[PDB]
RNA sequence: GUCCUAAGGUAGCGAAAUUCCUUGUCGGGUAAGUUCCGACCUGCACGAAAAGCGUAACGACCGGAGCGCUGUCUCGGCGAG
RNA sequence: CCGCAGUGAACAGGCUCUGGCGACUGUUUACCAAAAACACAGCUCUCUGCGAACUCGUAAGAGGAGGUAUAGGGAGCGACG
RNA sequence: GCGAGCUAGCCCUGGCCAGGGUGAAGCUGGGGUGAGACCCAGUGGAGGCCCGAACCGGUGGGGGAUGCAAACCCCUCGGAU
RNA sequence: UUCUAG
RNA sequence: CCGAGGGUAGGGCCCGUGACUGGGGCGAAGUCGUAACAAGGUAGCUGUACCGGAAGGUGCGGCUGGAUCACCUCCUUU
RNA sequence: GUGGGAGAGGGUGGUGGAAUUCCCGGAGUAGCGGUGAAAUGCGCAGAUACCGGGAGGAACGCCGAUGGCGAAGGCAGCCACCUGGUCCACCCGUGACGCUGAGGCGCGAAAGCGUGGGGAGCAAACCGGAUUAGAUACCCGGGUAGUCCACGCCCUAAACGAUGCGCGCUAGGUCUCUGGGUCUCCUGGGGGCCGAAGCUAACGCGUUAAGCGCGCCGCCUGGGGAGUACGGCCGCAAGGC
RNA sequence: AGCUAGUUGGUGGGGUAAUGGCCCACCAAGGCGACGACGGGUAGCCGGUCUGAGAGGAUGGCCGGCCACAGGGGCACUGA
């Protein structure tokens, strides 16, 4: 699972500013972090089309997130992405 | 490659380690070469799993740890197994390939219980062996002979059928 | 409604190479067709395991038809070795 | 540009429409018959725990099989649906 | 008693299939999704696979019938890793 | 258990 | 060279159309039965599966558009 | 964000009794079992009942509840492993980042199919016994596919609350669960019941609206033939859109 | 539910009153479609006309405009 003081490396890892708990860097940070090990748990594990459903919501709330971004300002999208890696 | 090999430990406090995938063809059994302490070698049984990366072997004393055998005597209850040491050191008494091998499903005295792989139950002996661990057949079953004759090529006898015949020719028959 | 039997033919099929009454009766194909092919189906005696209905591809297998084409034939008549 | 012709001569599928059986490459009755006959890949019952069960053998013994119930033998059909 | 230099097999050990055609697993790259399914394009080269010599065969017709011959000649045909 | 239509 | 028209072949959209046959609707009324509304007599309806002259039935799932106290456990409250 | 909290949401592994039917031993008789009454059936080769032992699936009593979770179907013995949703408090952080959704895309009862285990019990089909006029059904005795699991396929249904989603406005009384508080009660979510306004053709919905208003959706528009025929897509097929 | 080889564009050029793939050469390949393309069914389009409280339904013969056809199917001449 997921420890608490490596949400927190990944919240400071993320941040522009010092006390950036939620913004844009955190919640795609977060979601990107959750689809890894969730989609990981899918893989072994087949058939947990409950979970699999939960992750789609969470899919869909990624892009929209992401979508706001390009809407506003697309230059640290690029820079988001890239440092992410998602897109293809 | 026309050839037999290994079947039957019997020289322990040896170092099992899992030779290698040397998936065999000659009797539905898939073994690796299994390296000994001395450097002394064995195509040993193909007991499904124990990663090449060997790392093995069995002992009088004990050590489940899947595959492995050793007497029946030092064996637990519930157990899955194969290497079928029927009578005392006739070395493998069953289960080719036959993954479904044999759970000492209970014992007794000099005499330990077996579910009987092939299709039944009742009980070995003393000291009589046996290493746990599956087969290693992937389910060595189906797979098409397609619009050819698998058989044939068999070099496995097209020694072919009949029984209606033109005659009243062959034993029981 | 019954008399006997161990029950007493079911699904698919049907004049099939199991149907002699028969070139059976209707349909199509034709200048006429006792072969076909479809359909009925009173199945002289199909039938599920020596399978039963069907089934792409496959066959020097068997049978049915059309074009294409030629002495196979309307008698051939000439010729070469 | 030329001849009736321009793979010029020579070696080189007639095609189609349909039906029945057996799926299919096969294999076989040497000197008539290559087939809807066996063979099959594939199914189902099934005898057998080993020193197997069945086959040769006067007793040994071989076969089986250095196989070991995803196996070895007995079989009626013979894809697949 | 006699025989697999007949033929049916089976064990051991070599040799042999001119050319050509069809283009599945794969691996490379690109393709909207989370990864993918999966698509396409390239490469690729399997199959008792196709077209065909030698070679294996011997349906379908032709000759031959005191033959060339106690099974052969002619046209034809199937198989062709 | 069943006993038409107006 | 392009082309009106004519030809042979190949497919596509459709109307007619046929032995025969599946069903569907009428029609005075016919036979055989009770399925259904009162627990319609086994409460009914349903996805489906098998079976049964025919309505239907039995099974797996379920929905009540199922209801009485002809009986049990109690519940919920001053 | 952070900090708590609840739950039969899920899926992987694992163990736990209770009993069920079969198997070996003990004991011990003559009847059992069964209905509306019987019969078929079992049993003197000793059954039913009790004792003890075994093996095996399959559910999971009491707690358990008119209660709970969940997107829908649907989900309950304990265990831990990954994991989803969802709820109070701080008011910290981003800064309108939104609400609906043709098609798609995924799920998704139970029946069924495909292959591969397994089959204690239940149980269409089928088999007897009854039954009546008739019994292809109710009732009783058997018993197979399935029901069980892995994996892939179907996606249908009184799939129900017969009633899209979101936000916002309009009295209340009351039962219960969850989270917080100055915890005789106020607070936010969630569940049952009564009941003002209001809507209604009718019942009844009624801050869990069938009230009042805003978005975006799907569906209506006479009864049978029909949810069927035909064309199309999909499945191994039964069918299905 | 796919549609396309003069099809989409370009260079040059024929022809025409002159634009234009309008016809041709050579070149690169795009152009289109659910904001319903291709196909099928049908058709003269409007001013106006009938009806309608109306919005909206129908309809458009004679009068008028633009257009089409001259039995069916084409082509060129003379020529503003």
């Amino acid at each position: 699972p997921i420890t608490k003081e490596e949400k927190q490396k990944v919240i400071q890892e993320f941040a522009r500013f010092p006390g950036d708990t939620g913004s844009t860097e955190v919640q795609v940070a977060l979601l990107t972090l959750r689809i890894n090990r969730l989609s990981e748990h899918l893989k072994v594990h087949k058939k947990d089309h409950h979970s699999h459903r939960g992750l789609l919501m969470m899919v869909g709330q990624r892009r929209r997130l992401l979508r706001y971004l390009q809407r506003e300002d697309p230059e640290r999208y690029r820079a988001l992405i890239e440092k992410l890696g998602i897109r293809g | 490659q026309y050839r037999i090999i290994d079947f039957k430990r019997d020289k322990d406090g040896i170092p099992g380690r899992v030779a290698t995938i040397e998936y065999d063809p000659n009797r539905s059994a898939n073994i690796a070469l299994i390296n000994y302490a001395d450097g002394e070698k064995r195509y040993i049984i193909a007991p499904k799993n124990l990663k090449v990366g060997m790392e093995i072997m069995s002992g009088p004393d004990a050590d489940i740890k899947i595959g492995n055998a050793l007497p029946l005597e030092n064996i637990p209850v519930g157990t899955l197994v194969h290497n079928i040491e029927l009578k005392p050191g006739r070395g493998g008494q069953l289960v080719r390939a036959a993954g479904t091998s044999a759970q000492v499903l209970g014992k007794e005295g000099k005499y330990v219980i077996v579910r009987l792989a092939s299709g039944e139950v009742r009980m070995i002996l003393g000291k009589c062996r046996a290493t746990v661990g599956e087969v290693g057949n992937g389910g060595r079953t189906d797979k098409p002979f397609v619009k050819a004759g698998n058989k044939h090529h068999k070099m496995k006898a097209p020694n072919v059928r009949g029984v209606a015949m033109n005659a009243v020719d062959h034993p029981f028959g």
